[PDB]
């Protein structure tokens, strides 16, 4: 049900090159509880301040 | 006269006091009810969702 | 409920009246082809696999 | 950052946003704020399971 | 639900239209959608019968305050002895008994309130 | 009761005139759960308990026990 | 299983997966033969003939 974008039409796909040793530098970044990292607000009703 | 605060331990016996009877009466009776309901758990939903 | 006569009704853990007025979140919606042989085997829960 | 059912204490302020939260499993520590629901507890020693 | 509105400041995210507090109750944030309208509970009056065995006479009580904003078969109150309704200074409660309380009585008599003591000749002592 | 009670004993429990400076003291310090006396259904109409439970008055004024420690306190010199 | 084709398959106070592969201390089984027409009677909370 594709709409909008034709498709099946391409000459050829472009080349990649892939290295890991450049894409592996060390930036961490843990979640905290404190700054409610990644928390997800509850679904059923927003809260006062409680 | 000065002292009168969390140093007087008499002081906090009448806080644990007060305490103790609204824990006792008000929270306790509010925490309990909606707790044994498992719909609604006040009107019962009797005729709402049952 | 008038556009379709329904062979069987079973409302679980809520009244048949209450789902056509109730107000909440968000109305579910399912629809798929049943045998009258097996309309008892389907239930919510059953001991029949 | 992979998502597990857990219980965690979540603080509302004014605005409504959660400023702050407890993991409630990732130490005795967040235990006991769980305990007491509240983030601050009384000093003192305390048996954890 | 049973709601009464007047206007509060404004709390609460917003992305959700109902505001709770640590329980199924709601505080009904935002019940008007143009501004923000805390919700209440539902209100109610307590009813004491204060009744003489030998007078043979019944009264009727409300608690802390009565005088102020609830009147004798008011048409809210939907609930007296479940059939019928059973004026004087406000103290404890808006009691049916009247005579009011004389400044000095004996102080001997059925238990009551702080200064209000209950005799049997309906009558309220001090 | 005497405004002047000890040669030099400064004695504070004076009351003001009944609700003696210190036993205010201590009922202020305490935090005030119910200031619902008097008031407490038109508070109720401001911001009759939660559905049930109702909290029944004292039945001792605070006037009538400020009468039974001011007693207690004249009465200290005879006994003594 | 294998060897008779089933008509029914009902078990009672026990998952059918649990009858499959569960440790019984004994296994007491009784073999019969029953009529299709007829199987109303053989429940334990009906009281057939």
């Amino acid at each position: 049900y594709v709409d909008v974008g034709p498709d099946s039409v391409k000459s050829a796909c472009i080349e990649v090159d892939i290295q890991q040793t450049f894409f592996d530098k060390t930036w961490p970044r843990p979640i905290d509880v404190s700054k409610a990292d990644g928390i997800i607000y509850p679904q059923g009703r927003t809260y006062s301040n409680i | 006269q000065t002292g009168f605060t969390t140093t007087n331990e008499a002081f906090q016996k009448v806080q644990d006091a007060v305490n103790n009877n609204a824990q006792a009466l008000s929270k306790l009776a509010s925490e309990l009810s909606n707790t044994f309901g498992a719909i609604s758990a006040s009107i019962g939903d009797i005729i709402q969702r049952l | 409920l008038s556009l379709f006569s329904v062979n069987d009704f079973t409302c679980s853990q809520i009244s048949p009246a209450a789902i056509a007025s109730n107000c909440y979140s968000s109305l579910i919606l399912d629809y798929f082809s049943y045998p009258l042989s097996m309309k008892s085997d389907l239930s919510v829960s059953s001991a029949g696999p | 950052y992979k998502l597990q059912p857990l219980t965690f204490l979540l603080d509302f302020s004014v605005d409504g946003y959660i400023r702050r939260a407890i993991d409630c499993g990732f130490n005795d520590l967040s235990q006991l704020h769980c305990s007491y629901e509240s983030f601050d507890v009384e000093s003192g020693v305390y048996s954890v399971s | 639900g049973r709601g009464v509105f007047q206007n509060c400041t404004a709390v609460g995210v917003r992305q959700q239209r109902f505001v709770y507090d640590a329980y199924q109750n709601l505080v009904g944030y935002y019940s008007d959608d143009g501004n923000y309208y805390c919700l209440r509970a539902c209100v109610s009056v307590p009813v004491s019968v204060i009744y003489d065995k030998e007078t043979k006479t019944h009264a009727t009580l409300f608690g802390s305050v009565a005088c102020e904003h609830i009147s004798s078969t008011m048409s809210q109150y939907s609930r007296s002895t479940r059939s019928m309704l059973k004026p004087v200074g406000c103290v404890l409660g808006l009691v049916n008994s009247s005579l009011f309380v004389e400044d000095c009585k004996l102080p001997l008599g059925q238990s009551l309130c702080a200064l209000p003591d209950t005799p049997s000749t309906m009558r309220l002592a001090s | 009761i005497i405004p002047g009670f000890g040669g030099d004993f400064n004695l504070t429990l004076l009351e003001p005139v009944a609700r003696s400076a210190i036993e205010d003291l201590l009922f202020d310090k305490v935090t005030i759960a119910d200031p619902g006396y008097m008031q407490g259904y038109d508070d109720c109409m401001q911001q009759q308990y939660v559905a049930g439970y109702k909290v029944l008055p004292p039945l001792m004024d605070v006037n009538m026990e400020a009468a039974y420690t001011s007693s207690l306190l004249g009465s200290i010199a005879g006994v003594g």
